[PDB]
């Protein structure tokens, strides 16, 4: 959830 | 080829410096007073603590301070993981899984960097909270700190520096045995290569340290027990402090963890 957004931010 | 392993080591170390503002080198410098204009405020009692706020009850306030520190750490560790070769090409769900299970192990690993037998640095190194003070905290919070110091003193005796830590951290993140991983093989393949870079790094950086590599691997397993002990203390708190709750990011990392 939050992990996903952190993992895909550039 | 060894040249490649040194380039991997170097890229990991550079990525580490970009992801973690406060390194172990800078922390030991502060702890030993070998830094320029800046000795940290020392928190050792209720009063000391209160003084710090400028520069609920005691135990709860320190607990949540550890939480904000932790949510910050997750973000730094996540950025570092995105710089490990091959990591971003893994199934996004396995990336989440690797992170969910690996993040606190790295937090404790790195937390040792800001600890000596007498206390731990807080808030980017502007403070130093004594070990004796943390031990005076009302149950069950006091036993949250001691086992971390116990691991840290022994971990630090191994004298790993930042360049060592960078590969060590990377090997931990890339564990193919995490629960619920969809594609084990490619994770183990990247880890095998990381392990070869770590072994070479430890041999070149600590040529006289007997069996350092094996000792380090053992610590990786020890970190798991540390987490286990921690989660069970958090279970207590969740159960006996029913009005308390963890920060959102931590709640998401902890749910359905093992
Ligand atoms: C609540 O535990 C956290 C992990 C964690 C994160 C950070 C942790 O401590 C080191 C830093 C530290 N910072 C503080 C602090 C206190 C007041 C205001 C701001 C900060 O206290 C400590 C011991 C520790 C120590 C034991 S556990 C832990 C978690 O479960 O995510």
């Amino acid at each position: 959830h939050k992990l996903v957004q952190l993992l895909t931010t550039t | 080829e060894s040249a490649d392993l040194r380039a991997l080591a170097k890229h990991l170390y550079d990525s580490y410096i970009k992801s973690f503002p406060l390194t172990k080198a800078k922390a030991r410098a502060i702890l030993t007073g070998k830094t320029t204009d800046k000795s940290p405020f020392v928190i050792y009692d209720m009063n000391s603590l209160m003084m710090g706020e400028d520069k609920k009850e005691v135990a709860i306030r320190i607990f949540q301070g550890c939480q904000f520190r932790s949510v910050e750490a997750v973000q730094e560790i996540t950025e570092y993981a995105k710089s490990i070769p091959g990591f971003v090409n893994l199934d996004l769900n396995d990336q989440v899984t690797l992170l969910k299970y690996g993040v606190h192990e790295i937090i404790y690993t790195m937390l040792a960097s800001l600890m000596n037998k007498d206390g731990v640095l807080i808030s980017e190194g502007q403070g130093f909270m004594t070990r004796e003070f943390l031990k005076s905290l009302r149950k069950p919070f006091g036993d949250f700190m001691e086992p971390k110091f116990e691991f840290a003193v022994k971990f630090n005796a191994l004298e790993l520096d930042d360049s060592d830590l960078a590969i060590f951290i990377a090997v931990i993140i890339l564990s193919g045995d995490r629960p619920g991983l969809l594609n084990v093989k490619p994770i183990e393949d990247i880890q095998d290569n990381l392990l070869q870079a770590l072994e070479l790094q430890l041999k070149l950086n600590h040529p006289e340290s007997s069996q350092l590599f094996a000792k380090l691997l053992q610590k990786m397993t020890d970190l798991r027990q540390i987490v286990t002990e921690h989660v069970q203390l958090l279970q207590v708190i969740k159960k006996t402090e029913t009005d308390m709750s963890l920060h959102p990011l931590l709640q998401e990392i902890y749910k359905d963890l093992y």
